[PDB]
């Protein structure tokens, strides 16, 4: 009985969960500063 | 006194495994393959958490 | 990464596995592993040390599921088991010795 | 619109034993000590392991003693 810390490395899957229906490098809105 | 990965206690857990089959008090053995013939106690039972 | 647990864990031994505990007085003293390195196995091969993780302990209890019967044979059958020739012995499948 | 007449009969339905275990009678909203939250008697959150617990502080420091190669 107690607690266990698994750390930041704890990954129970690969891939994408949020905004997952995206191609390789589809940009979010932002501004260039040139 | 909780059974592995569920709030289901030791008081109820030892009932079903001994009620049908001859394993429980004699130590702790795993059930035989021929015993659980299509959903007898464990084939339907898989405890989970989120 | 933060999960409270109550994982139920029996023991694996060469002799003390399928024996019988007789009447009398007994003491239990044993030791457990408390490092993320030697306890856990990763699907990549990652060590959980050097990666902000540790195991904590709050409470441990020793349980047992006793046999309920009429109290006459409960002491009679063990009185037959309390003999020089009538005793207990156990062997493992890998009773084999290891060398490296 | 009307659903029940004034002067309802009560002593018809027979009363028996009551299991005194947590919240059997009234939907009491019993609060808890500094740590645990509140759960009503008839809730669907009651069926799970609604548990409180996390120390962490030792984990971040013990891993850090590797810094030098």
């Amino acid at each position: 009985r107690g607690v266990l810390d698994r750390g930041p490395t704890f990954k129970p899957y690969s891939g994408t969960a949020y905004n997952a229906l995206a191609p390789k490098g589809a940009p979010n809105p932002c501004e260039w500063d040139e | 006194y909780n059974v592995a990965q569920c709030n289901m206690t030791k008081d109820w857990f030892l009932v079903q495994m001994l009620a049908n089959y001859n394993i429980g008090y004699q130590g702790f053995y795993i059930p035989e393959s021929y015993k659980d013939r299509m959903y007898s106690f464990f084939r339907n039972f898989q405890p989970m958490s989120r | 990464r933060y999960v409270p647990f109550h994982i139920q864990v029996p023991q694996k031994f060469f002799a003390i596995k399928n024996l019988l505990l007789l009447p009398g007085s007994y003491t239990y003293e044993w030791n457990f592993r408390k490092d993320v390195n030697m306890v856990l196995q990763s699907s990549l091969g990652n060590d959980l040390r050097v990666d902000g993780a540790s195991i904590k302990f709050d409470s441990i209890c020793l349980y047992a599921t006793f046999f309920p019967m009429a109290h006459n044979t409960a002491s009679t059958l063990e009185a037959m088991l309390r003999n020089d020739t009538n005793d207990q012995s156990f062997n493992d499948y890998l009773s084999a010795a290891n060398m490296l | 619109s009307t659903n029940s007449f004034d002067g309802s009969i009560v002593s018809s339905y027979l009363t028996t034993r009551m299991p005194p275990w947590a919240g059997v009678r009234q939907n009491v909203m019993g609060s808890s000590i500094d740590g645990r939250p509140v759960l009503p008697a008839n809730s669907t959150t009651l069926t799970y392991e609604t548990v409180s617990g996390t120390p962490l502080e030792t984990a971040a420091s013990a891993a850090a003693s590797a810094a030098a190669a």
